[PDB]
């Protein structure tokens, strides 16, 4: 069975094609001792990956090699992909063709040192690259439409045609779960609630994930919330203190919206989606109108598919028809279609064979894959 | 209940785009195609053809 | 006769290397054309 590794800015998904979830979801982070001298001498790894670092995070500096969506750090990708195939999947590259995803507009050097490790130091039989948001389209049994990928560190809006992404509309946000977690920090410090630590900041992650919501109109909701207290939750920290919260809950996705609220001058998500829909042919806007698809962690908030229903809607002429579809697991939307695409009896006649590398170089994945 | 009814009441739609599909089973296909044309400097028409291939292979 | 001759020659020459360029010139446009339309082509088989 082919791999699929799903490559994102906060977690990475690993699993067999064919499967319906992928097998093994963790942080993408590489953990160093912050003393070394100390602890090299009593045997200490050099380095611990993904649960392992997260687990030490209160002796371990963490590091991301994926940064809003782009690869900086090519030695700690090296070493996630190490960890994933020797302690998650516990499977031989060199025997198992290995499909990997890519963020938008990915550089063409940064593919060719992907292929090139993934023939050299894995010694893999075959390989593909499969863009992310292209895969969530798939995962959703449509082939024509624009995808809303919100992820860990960078959003983007990729209007797909018939499976080809168009270049140029396609729309970078540098606004992610990530910023929402540190303006959630902010607004509770606001508060009076103070989280200073990585432990407090996970702390503050967990809280967002589990009690922020998008509400349909923020002027009524903000008035609901300063007339009423029913909008208020408890959260119990692990101390034992209750915490209570109150507009915190949806003025924190809100930024989503409308960016202004961390002084950034971007448009929001419905804005971009909207200009990026608005760059494509007159002809196949009505396509993308009617399948318009929400992807990545960051969109699992409950309520967004109505408010961007709504804000579309009051956007687009009122002669469209406008669909927005969010699969319930479209988090893991970009592995299942990766799973879907190798796991096609004739997807095995694109993968990239050694042969072929060897015969043409590293060039190659960009006359094979789009 | 539309949704629900259309259950029962959905047999325009489902079977129309299931029949009148506009695709066929993979692999290599050549395409003859010819269609009316209108004439430029009944309206005034001529026929034209279009011969279109499924993969650069073929 | 031999200046129009050689008048006429490097004439010929030169329209010909002109030509020759400018259907290099249009062959790499049209080979950039061919590598998105033929990506695309296989965007669409994979969608079929």
């Amino acid at each position: 069975a082919a791999l699929v590794v799903d490559n994102g800015s906060g977690m990475c998904k690993a699993g067999f094609a064919g499967d319906d979830a992928p097998r093994a979801v963790f942080p993408s982070i590489v953990g160093r001792p912050r003393h070394q001298g100390v602890m090299v001498g009593m045997g200490q790894k050099d380095s611990y990956v993904g649960d392992e670092a997260q687990s030490k995070r209160g002796i371990l500096t963490l590091k991301y090699p994926i940064e809003h969506g782009i690869v900086t750090n090519w030695d700690d990708m090296e070493k996630i992909w190490h960890h994933t195939f020797y302690n998650e999947l516990r499977v031989a590259p060199e025997e198992h063709p290995v499909l990997l995803t890519e963020a938008p507009l990915n550089p063409k050097a940064n593919r060719e040192k992907m292929t090139q490790i993934m023939f050299e130091t894995f010694n893999t039989p075959a390989m593909y690259v499969a863009i992310q948001a292209v895969l969530s389209l798939y995962a959703s049994g449509r082939t024509t439409g624009i995808v809303m990928d919100s992820g860990d560190g960078v959003t983007h809006t990729v209007p797909i045609y018939e499976g080809y992404a168009l270049p140029h509309a396609i729309l970078r946000l540098d606004l992610a779960g990530r910023d929402l977690t540190d303006y959630l920090m902010k607004i509770l410090t606001e508060r009076g609630y103070s989280f200073t630590t990585t432990a407090e900041r996970e702390i503050v992650r967990d809280i967002k994930e589990k009690l922020c919501y998008v509400a349909l109109d923020f002027e009524q909701e903000m008035a609901t919330a300063a007339s009423s207290s029913s909008l208020e939750k408890s959260y119990e920290l692990p101390d034992g203190q209750v915490i209570t919260i109150g507009n915190e809950r949806f003025r924190c996705p809100e930024a989503l919206f409308q960016p202004s609220f961390l002084g950034m001058e971007s448009c929001g998500i419905h804005e971009t989606t909207f200009n990026s829909i608005m760059k494509c042919d007159v002809d196949i806007r009505k396509d993308l109108y009617a399948n318009t698809v929400l992807s990545g962690g960051t969109t699992m908030y409950p309520g967004i598919a109505d408010r961007m229903q709504k804000e579309i809607t009051a956007l687009a002429p009122s002669t469209m028809k406008i669909k927005i579809i969010a699969p319930p697991e479209r988090k893991y939307s970009v592995w299942i279609g990766g799973s879907i695409l190798a796991s096609l009896s004739t997807f095995q006649q694109m993968w990239i064979s050694k042969q072929e590398y060897d015969e043409s170089g590293p060039s190659i994945v960009h006359r094979k894959c789009f | 209940n539309l949704r629900s009814l259309e259950t029962y009441e959905r047999l325009e739609a489902d079977k129309k785009k299931q029949v009148h599909k506009k695709r066929k089973c993979p692999g290599p296909i050549i395409t003859y195609h010819s269609v009316t044309v209108p004439l430029v400097g009944p309206p005034a028409r001529c026929s034209r053809t279009f011969i279109t291939f499924s993969d650069d292979a073929t | 006769q031999e200046r129009r001759w050689k008048v006429a020659a490097a004439k010929k020459l030169v329209r010909t290397v002109v030509r020759h360029h400018e259907e290099k010139q249009l062959r790499e446009e049209r080979g950039k054309k061919e590598e998105q339309s033929r990506l695309r082509r296989i965007a669409a088989s994979t969608a079929r």
